[PDB]
């Protein structure tokens, strides 16, 4: 919806709210935009500009593995209800709390940014709780390829 | 405390959380070497709670990097304690600051070149004042690892 | 049979359970080390252990520090068949137990070995052939090696955490070969240029230049004497490097004649420091080489000029005792520093 | 399941400074431990104050930070008013006294923040403070907003300090009174999470791994480190043909030799024989086939 | 890998001539250490006319330099490597000292081991960063070959852009070039 | 000790057999059967061969004419 | 001076009419045929130089340069050709451990040739 | 990967070598110290005797004599008592090799000399009976002679793997044995 | 968010749906302290109340019977300290902060060298939270280039 | 042995100057050959003893860990020339465990395409003529005219599989059919490349061009390098191949 919202502002969308779906519409006004900039129209985009990231936090990291998990769970709830689903069970025919919870302790655990504390200095402990960087999954995806960031 | 100071030392100690705050307390009465039984005022004991804040801390607990960490409260008995207030220092604290210095007198002037651009001269005094002491601590686990045999 | 198509390389060729297919017999014998397996072995050691940093502010060039607690962590082959040869180590469990039992013999014995061979060590960084050289060991009973500010550039380091190399020239072609070509005196102007190596880049030249110059004039700056006891007025009192133009009767035995020196009375008024100096260098040189304000690259000229006249071992020599006199001056100044120090003009407030 | 229990066994371990050690500041100045000597070498004073420790004055200026020289300036300033307050309490000064001191200390200087004594502190909380600030006068300054170094000399000047904090002294191992009476101060040192000790490591001929008969197996005991492609182009680059040998040979892990250079070592013989290199043994005996290259040589 | 040191001469007179670096406004180096340690060919012979300066074969170690230095001449042809006529390894009559040995570089020598790592040296090497015509001081033409032709002003323009003076303010040596295209025209 | 090496490479010349020559002495002297033409003073035995190369006695001729002369005289 | 080798040649002069030969081999060859025996055998030559990354695959000790960056193929090459690698660098030697004519390794490899010339 | 991995006398049966060739000996000297260590049991005592080998061998220059003589020198090499070869002169080479100021050792050496028939039936009153001593008097020495180097290495000399394959496996799944 | 994001699962055309009511979080088992002394991964359990409904087939939306009784459990959730620490394994973890670009299109150039060709290209970067990243570059032909994913 | 130098002729050390390294012939592979194992298994734990005829075989090889034998039967590091009845093995040190590398004979090759298309077709490119062809010259599954002059093919003429069938009902006994072992190069190794040679000369003194001058020149080259060495060309697609010895595979 955010991603939305700049691609609505992008085509100078009043409406930025919209949802994730995609349209010939907006990609029309894009390339009507890139041959207009082809011809002259405005200046690049600049990633360096804090107005051009947007960051991602541990609770919606933890939200977004959860969705994810939630993702398959629904698949495989729907592959269930498929067949047989002439049943009055109770809703746990298929509710696996041990993939949630994998998916939790490789959300939680099984990731770069995860780390053991480093309280070698209370206040490096807390620097190392106010840690601030783009490696992982998105951000510094290759500490390759730039130079200027 | 090194001698100077830059003003968020005490802040700086607060933010770790190394260190217990009198969550809501009002006077430090029964405080042992872990066991400290603090009494809050009626309109600060809770009704339905006594307003007795009993603390036991882990002292002297094997750091992540083999350090020491341990909790030395500065209050003993029997005092008027504020809501919030911090209870036992811990590993870097002197009078509740968050300070991993020790400010030596000394003097900068190279001497009979004993010391180079990267060195360090002391004197044996001050080797026997115990400043900058370490306590490690170290780590050693076995397991049952029952076999047929 | 066939070098390649072998485990299953032809269609099915992959180890069982293993989407990586095992080493077929279309690759076996390329086990991909091979040739990078050679390499690996070019970069690659064993024991020998090492990794230190000190500075040795003693122990002059012809010599190296050693710390004395690993010493002997090796040594303890030759340390062994010391004490059998000795007789302390009746057996090779007796010298196992003596080891275990540590005692000052023991030391006395590894003491004796090394007064025999030096040993080598090499910097951190793998630049030039600087880095590694061959000096006198010696147990330092420290825990970093201290090294003479002498082969500073050689480590091309900063006295700052760094890890330090080992070598034991076990053979004695070794410890000819490293006492020829590692030995460190054997090394002195970089082989690289051409030019001087070694030089003086601490306040060592600073503590010559204090002496080989004056604020404008001291106390009794006029002082006429002839030099021998300028030692003794110049520590105590009577005259400083401070103080200009203190007459000094000049004499130096200068190799007039073809490998000869001849020698001269001259009467060069200068002040403290540079005539206590002049007579602390060699012979070789006229006072007037030294007369100047001692610059570092002054010095280095200097030594340039000697290493061409004198030569070698007169040039070490010199430059040990360099090291140290500066070192004492350095210390007779004290020389701290201040804000005050940095004294910003205040017409700047108008230009600016 | 494959442990029926487990046990973990903690132990805590003391640590001196040792030869060697971080020195560490927060004005970015890193230090060395070089050497102490016997507190008799270190310059006296003119209170007779030996000297504590000494920086090298060389590295200073190239530093461009004079975060030393603020430092020896401001702990000065403290462990000056700490000294003056200790001598009160000692003479066992009037409460009143010392806190009418201690508010002249406080409010002396330019404008920043607010605080009345004798009006504010308990009489006992006073006194707890006082007692609790024996050592230094506390101090603290802004990041951006820091006090004037004008102001430090005042300071100094009511400290009874040097305003510029220069001060002459008498030498510890002679006694001689050195020139360029120095400016000094309490000045801190850090230590650094690397210490002389776990740095420490050595071998003579430690356990062979796993792979190669080279000493590794992830510990730090009696390991070898390896050698560098350049470290053995230069070795090669000392032509010393033997001492490149010895190291490849002596200085590798395949123990088969070592039996004979252990013999020759302890006879003192410190030689070893050509033959084929291990490798080449090995290779040699993987041959794909046989060889066409000229074998003859010197 | 085939730095070797074997032949202990060329036999070859053939080699590279060494002049100084007059780079920019003046000598940017002088050809008074350029291969002051080499003994040349036959080419030693001192400015004045029927006066040798050296033999062929001889290293300059520190008082052909002073004569040199004395005669002004600013080149004179020396043995080099590859040129030093080995075809394997190079003449040590083409190798020198060098370094702290005094004496030339031995048989069996490997300046090229040397080397290898001298160009490396600068590891920390830095990177990624006809009109105003003006004369140094006293000197003379020295067109160096510039054709000349009738030109619309008084003067000989230069038919060939290879205009190359030279400012030798009283002996060989010379100060800057000043070189001209054949777009100008000779004002002195 | 020996602070500095170069008296044998003035009396070798090419810098590269001095300390060939040393090495062979100091074999020998090790071994056994040789004496030291020099007074010893408690170094060791690469320092004792060095330093009578460097005094003029010991070279690569002397030490194989004596040799040739101790197998001639079995 | 190593930054060119096996110099382009034209004529065969009774030599080889080919290109790429080693400028040395060419010289030694022409110093060995042309003054010697038939001075009418003087190949035509053109010496060339180019990168060091060219440059590596080109050498003499069959052992070496196929490490260098690569050996199956070089492996292939060395086997077709059934060449000598004759110890012919000092690396080589010393990957072989021989004496590497280096200082020391200089009068090993001397004394050890004096040798093998008696035998 | 050549050859895997191990260690001196992994099974237990290098290290003996390895210490006689950190010794010296001749060629016929080591060949039979080898022979002594490689035919070596798992309980650590030399397997095969000198006889044995020189019979394998056919040799006549390795004799009985000097197989002995290089087993004397190796008796006790790393570690004490290898090649032992049916371990009763071993424990009395241990005994001797332990210091003989140790207490009762003259009582310890008598008993290991020929009263190991008396004390395997572990009756001591009748051992001292028979060597006319008091019971209990060598009870010292019979404690040292009890810890006198068993096999040398013993257990490190009874490098006796484990192999097994059941052609069932009984899991016991919830009783009633599942197979 | 999340939940309701796959909260509604239902059969392939088998007249059955599936929701959730309400989710009761289990409180910690062991203490903070007692689980790191006993070294488990601290976290709380969670259980979902959901809603199984059975629609009767040739009904429309025709329910038959309802299973919406079954509080999903679904593993446990690893609270954030007070410390703000996560207890991993025990293991006092900490997860690095990511920052990402703004999801939308961003008007880039990739101009200049990257053209090689002295040509200034027209390319901007669609980067979309979700689904495949898009660029469209202008070509040095003045030809739009369309690459999906 | 009477062992006085058995084990002084243990250890010996050779100049190790000058390798040799390059192709061979088979005769060579079966002198490397030492013996056969049939079994795929690494180690058994059924009764943890060496695997009969398997990876790492007794009896092959090379010794054994300990002098004594797998088996038991001469178990004596004093033993030296007698050979255990029971497995035949070598009861000495172990050094030759890796010097004891083993090779099968089977008699059927294969493309050694490894070294034959080694970056670009290394040796396919020395063997030039009809390289690709060459290279599935094999496969069995061409059968090509090897000889045959009353047949209308050449020696060295292609017949695939439905071709050297139409040729055999065709023109009869009158065609051979190269396949198997080398296929066509088996053919080839008995063909003499010297006519080839001249040929190549020849080209590349009249065909000179742009392309003419070019991989043929480079051919003949080839011709007369391999002339140099003259090996058995069947070395590419040989008769032997080495076993991993016991030291020479680990686990």
């Amino acid at each position: 919806a955010v991603g939305r919202m700049k691609f609505n502002r992008s085509l100078l969308r009043e409406e930025i709210e919209g949802s994730g779906i995609l349209s010939k519409d907006d990609i029309i006004d894009v390339m009507k935009k890139l041959i207009d900039i082809r011809n002259g129209k405005g200046e690049v985009d600049d990633i360096d500009h804090l107005g051009n990231r947007r960051i991602r936090s541990v609770g919606e990291m933890a939200e977004n593995q959860f969705r994810v998990g939630l993702v398959r769970v629904e698949r495989a709830v729907k592959e269930r209800l498929s067949l047989g689903d002439l049943d009055t069970l109770m809703p746990q025919d298929m509710i696996n709390a041990k993939p949630i919870s994998a998916a939790v302790k490789e959300f939680f655990g099984s990731s770069q940014l995860s780390q053991f504390m480093d309280q070698n200095n209370p206040l490096s402990e807390i620097t190392h709780k106010r840690r601030i960087s783009a490696l992982g999954p998105g951000g510094l995806t290759r500490e390759r390829a730039g130079f200027e960031v | 405390k090194p001698l100077v100071g830059t003003g968020m030392e005490r802040a700086v100690a607060v933010d770790s959380g190394v260190t217990a705050v009198a969550k809501r307390g009002g006077v430090v009465q029964y405080v042992d070497a872990s066991r400290i039984v603090i009494k809050v005022n009626e309109d600060e004991m809770y009704p339905g709670e006594a307003g007795i804040d009993i603390y036991n801390l882990t002292k002297y607990t094997r750091s992540n990097q083999n350090t020491c960490i341990n909790q030395m409260p500065c209050v003993s008995l029997g005092e008027p304690v504020e809501r919030g207030d911090v209870l036992a220092d811990g590993p870097s604290t002197d009078l509740g600051e968050l300070a991993l210095g020790q400010n030596m007198r000394v003097a900068f002037m190279p001497w009979n070149g004993y010391n180079f651009e990267d060195s360090i001269l002391v004197s044996e005094r001050v080797v026997q004042e115990d400043r900058f002491t370490t306590i490690h601590i170290q780590e050693l686990a076995c397991v049952s690892r029952d076999t047929k045999l | 049979v066939d070098a390649l198509l072998d485990n299953g390389r032809r269609g099915r060729a992959i180890t069982g359970s293993n989407k990586r297919p095992l080493k077929s017999l279309a690759d076996m014998i390329k086990g991909k080390q091979g040739r990078f397996r050679q390499n690996l072995l070019g970069k690659r050691v064993d024991y020998s252990g090492r990794s230190v940093i000190t500075v040795g502010p003693y122990l002059r060039l012809h010599q190296c520090g050693l710390p004395k607690k690993m010493a002997l962590e090796l040594f303890k082959p030759f340390i062994y068949g010391k004490l059998e040869l000795r007789g302390l180590a009746t057996t090779i469990k007796a010298a196992k137990k003596m080891v275990e039992r540590e005692e000052a013999v023991v030391w006395d014995i590894l003491d004796e070995v090394i007064r025999e061979h030096p040993v080598l060590l090499n910097r951190a960084p793998t630049l030039h052939r600087l880095g590694i050289q061959a000096f006198e060991p010696v147990l330092i009973e420290g825990k970093a090696i201290q090294l003479h500010p002498l082969v500073c550039a050689a480590y091309n380091a900063d006295f700052d955490g760094d890890q330090m190399a080992v070598h034991v020239p076990l053979t004695l072609e070794a410890q000819l070969e490293a006492r020829a070509l590692m030995m460190s005196t054997n090394n002195i102007l970089s082989p690289a240029n051409g030019e001087p190596i070694i030089v003086p880049s601490q306040d060592v030249v600073l503590g010559l230049y204090y002496m080989t110059r004056d604020c404008v004039n001291a106390k009794g700056e006029g002082m006429v004497l002839t030099g021998p006891k300028e030692a003794e007025r110049l520590y105590r009192s009577g005259l400083a490097s401070l103080h200009a133009r203190v007459k000094v009767r000049i004499t130096e035995y200068e190799k007039d004649a073809n490998g000869e020196l001849v020698a001269k009375t001259s009467l060069k008024d200068t002040t403290v420091g540079r005539a206590i100096l002049w007579m602390i260098v060699p012979k070789g040189l006229p006072y007037s080489i030294v007369n100047q304000a001692l610059g570092k690259k002054a010095i280095s000229k200097m030594l340039n000029t000697c290493y061409r006249i004198l030569g070698l071992k007169p040039t070490v020599i010199f430059a040990d005792q360099i090291m140290y006199t500066g070192f004492a001056y350095a210390a007779r100044s004290g020389a701290s520093v201040g804000i005050d120090d940095m004294v910003i003009p205040e017409k700047k407030h108008e230009i600016i | 399941p494959g442990v029926l229990k487990i046990v973990k066994v903690y132990l805590a371990v003391k640590r001196r400074i040792q030869p060697g050690d971080k020195m560490a500041g927060r004005h970015g100045n890193k230090g060395v431990i070089s050497k102490i000597n016997p507190i008799e070498d270190m310059p006296y004073d003119e209170n007779g104050t030996p000297v504590d420790i000494v920086l090298n004055p060389l590295g200073v200026p190239s530093r461009m930070n004079i975060g030393q020289i603020l430092e020896t300036h401001l702990g000065m300033a403290a462990k000056g008013i700490g000294d003056k307050i200790n001598a009160m309490l000692k003479q066992q000064q009037e409460v009143a006294k010392l806190r009418e001191f201690i508010q002249r200390a406080y409010d002396l200087g330019a404008d920043v923040r607010q605080k009345v004594d004798l009006s504010t502190f308990s009489d006992e909380e006073v006194m707890r403070l006082a007692e609790n600030l024996r050592k230094g006068m506390p101090i603290a300054t802004p990041v951006f907003d820091g006090a004037k170094e004008a102001e430090i000399k005042e300071l100094l000047k009511l400290g009874d300090l040097p305003t510029s904090g220069q001060i002459r002294l008498y030498d510890g191992r002679t006694g001689e009174q050195f020139e360029r009476p120095v400016t000094v101060g309490y000045m801190y040192m850090l230590k650094l999470n690397h210490l002389v000790d776990d740095k420490m490591h050595a071998r003579s001929t430690g356990s062979y791994s796993l792979v190669t008969q080279q000493p590794l197996g992830g510990k730090a005991q009696f390991g070898g480190q390896r050698f560098g492609e350049m470290e053995v182009w230069a070795l090669e680059a000392y032509g010393a043909a033997y001492t490149l040998q010895e190291m490849l040979t002596v200085k590798s892990d395949d123990v088969n030799g070592r039996t004979k250079m252990y013999k020759n070592i302890v006879d003192g013989n410190h030689q070893m024989e050509p033959g084929m290199p291990e490798s080449f043994n090995v290779l040699l005996k993987e041959i794909r086939s046989l060889g066409i290259n000229i074998e003859l040589e010197d | 890998q085939d730095l070797v040191v074997t032949e202990d001469d060329c036999g070859t007179h053939e080699g590279i001539m060494m002049t100084p670096v007059i780079e920019g406004g003046d000598v940017k180096e002088p050809l008074r250490d350029r291969v002051l340690g080499r003994v040349t060919a036959e080419d030693v012979l001192k400015p004045g006319t029927a006066d040798i300066l050296v033999p062929r074969n001889t290293l300059l170690h520190e008082q052909w330099c002073d004569l040199l230095e004395e005669n002004s001449v600013d080149a004179v042809k020396v043995r080099s490597v590859v040129s030093c006529d080995t075809d394997f390894g190079v003449c040590a009559h083409c190798y020198g000292r060098d370094l702290a040995r005094g004496h030339i570089i031995n048989k069996g020598e490997a300046i090229g081991v040397i080397a290898a790592q001298s160009i490396g040296e600068p590891g920390t090497q830095l990177t990624m960063r006809e009109s105003s015509i003006q004369v140094k001081n006293k000197g003379s033409i020295k067109l160096s070959n510039v054709k000349s032709v009738v030109n619309s002003s008084g003067k000989l323009v230069i038919t060939s852009r290879n205009t190359e003076l030279k400012l030798i303010d009283e002996f060989g040596r010379t100060k800057e070039s000043y070189k001209v295209p054949y777009g100008a025209v000779l004002a002195k | 000790a020996r602070v500095t090496v170069q008296d044998a490479v003035e009396k070798i010349g090419n810098r590269f057999d001095l300390v060939l020559v040393a090495a062979r002495r100091a074999r020998q002297m090790q071994v056994g059967g040789k004496d030291p033409l020099v007074p010893e003073e408690n170094d060791k035995t690469t320092v004792i061969a060095l330093r009578e190369i460097e005094e003029g006695l010991i070279n690569n001729q002397i030490l194989d004419v004596r040799e040739r002369q101790e197998q001639q005289e079995q | 001076r190593q930054m060119l080798r096996k110099a382009t040649i034209v004529n065969a002069g009774s030599s080889d009419f080919l290109e790429g030969e080693q400028v040395e081999y060419s010289r030694v060859k022409i110093a060995n045929r042309e003054l010697e025996a038939n001075g009418k055998v003087g190949a035509t030559y053109s010496r060339d130089l180019l990168g060091i990354t060219k440059a590596s695959l080109a050498t003499e000790s069959f052992i070496s340069a196929a490490s260098f960056q690569e050996t199956t193929r070089v492996l292939t090459e060395a086997a077709v050709a059934g060449k000598r690698d004759e110890l012919r660098g000092l690396k080589e030697n010393v990957i072989v451990g021989r004496l590497i004519p280096a200082g020391t390794g200089y009068a090993y490899h001397q004394d050890r040739m004096r040798r093998r010339a008696a035998g | 990967l050549p050859v895997y991995q191990g260690e001196t006398t992994q099974t237990l049966q290098d290290y003996l070598m390895w210490q006689v060739e950190l010794t010296p000996f001749t060629d016929t000297d080591r060949a039979i110290a080898t022979s002594i260590v490689d035919a070596v049991d798992d309980t650590g005592y030399l397997t095969i005797q000198i006889e044995d080998i020189v019979d394998s061998i056919g040799d006549d220059e390795i004799g009985l004599e000097e197989v002995e003589a290089v087993l004397k020198r190796i008796q006790r090499f790393d570690p004490v008592g290898v090649a032992a070869k049916d371990l009763r002169d071993c424990l009395l080479i241990q005994l001797s090799q332990f210091a003989k100021e140790t207490p009762w050792l003259e009582e310890a050496r008598l008993i290991i000399s020929d009263h190991l028939d008396l004390l395997a039936n572990h009756d001591f009153r009748t051992l001292m009976r028979v060597t006319r001593l008091k019971e209990e008097v060598l009870k010292e020495a019979v404690n040292l002679i009890q810890s006198l180097d068993p096999r040398p290495g013993q257990s490190i000399q009874t490098s006796e793997p484990e192999y097994v394959i059941p052609d069932v496996l009984v899991r016991k799944v919830s009783g009633r044995w599942t197979v | 968010a999340a939940f309701r994001s796959v909260f509604p699962i239902q059969s392939y055309s088998g007249n059955s749906e599936l929701q959730y009511v309400s989710y009761r979080l289990g409180e910690p088992v062991f203490d903070v302290q007692e689980c790191q002394i006993r070294g488990v991964t601290y976290s709380a359990p969670l259980r979902v109340k959901l809603r199984l409904v059975i629609y009767e087939r040739e009904a429309p939306e025709g329910t038959v019977k309802d299973i919406k009784e079954q509080e999903v459990y679904m593993g446990e959730i690893p609270l954030m300290t007070d410390n703000g620490t996560f207890v991993i394994n025990g293991t006092e973890r900490v997860i690095v902060s990511q920052l990402h670009r703004s999801p939308g299109v961003f008007f880039d150039s990739d101009k200049g060298k990257t053209h090689s060709s002295g040509k200034v290209l027209y390319n901007a970067r669609i980067i979309p939270y979700r689904g495949s990243w898009l660029d469209f570059e202008f070509d040095p032909k003045d030809n739009l280039f369309v690459r999906i994913d | 042995k009477d062992l006085l130098k058995f084990l002084k002729a243990q250890t010996k050390t050779e100049e190790f100057d000058a390798i040799k390294i390059a192709l061979a012939s088979p005769d060579m592979i079966r002198s490397w050959s030492f013996g056969e194992v049939k079994k795929p298994e690494t180690i058994n734990y059924r009764t943890f003893k060496p695997e009969r005829d398997g990876l790492f075989c007794a009896r092959i090889f090379g010794p054994v860990k300990d002098y004594e034998c797998l088996c038991g039967k001469y178990k004596r590091l004093k033993h030296r020339g007698v050979i255990c009845e029971k497995c035949g093995v070598e009861v000495t040190q172990t050094k030759v465990r890796r010097e004891r590398m083993g090779h099968i004979e089977l008699a059927s090759p294969t493309a050694h395409i490894w070294f034959l298309k080694s970056l670009p077709s290394r040796i396919g490119l020395l063997l030039d003529m009809p390289l690709r062809d060459i290279e599935r010259v094999l496969y069995f599954e061409s059968y090509v005219v090897i000889e045959g002059g009353m047949t209308n093919l050449e020696r060295q003429q292609i017949l695939t599989e439905e071709q050297y069938l139409d040729a055999l009902e065709e023109f009869g006994d009158e065609f051979d059919a190269k396949m198997g072992a080398e296929a066509i190069q088996a053919l080839l190794k008995s063909m003499d490349l010297e006519q080839e040679c001249e040929q190549l000369r020849e080209e590349l003194n009249e065909t000179n061009s742009e392309t003419k001058r070019k991989k043929l020149t480079k051919r003949i080259k080839l011709l007369e390098a391999f002339v140099q060495s003259g090996n058995k060309p069947e070395w590419m697609i040989l008769t032997v191949l080495p076993v991993l010895p016991p030291d020479l595979r680990p686990l």
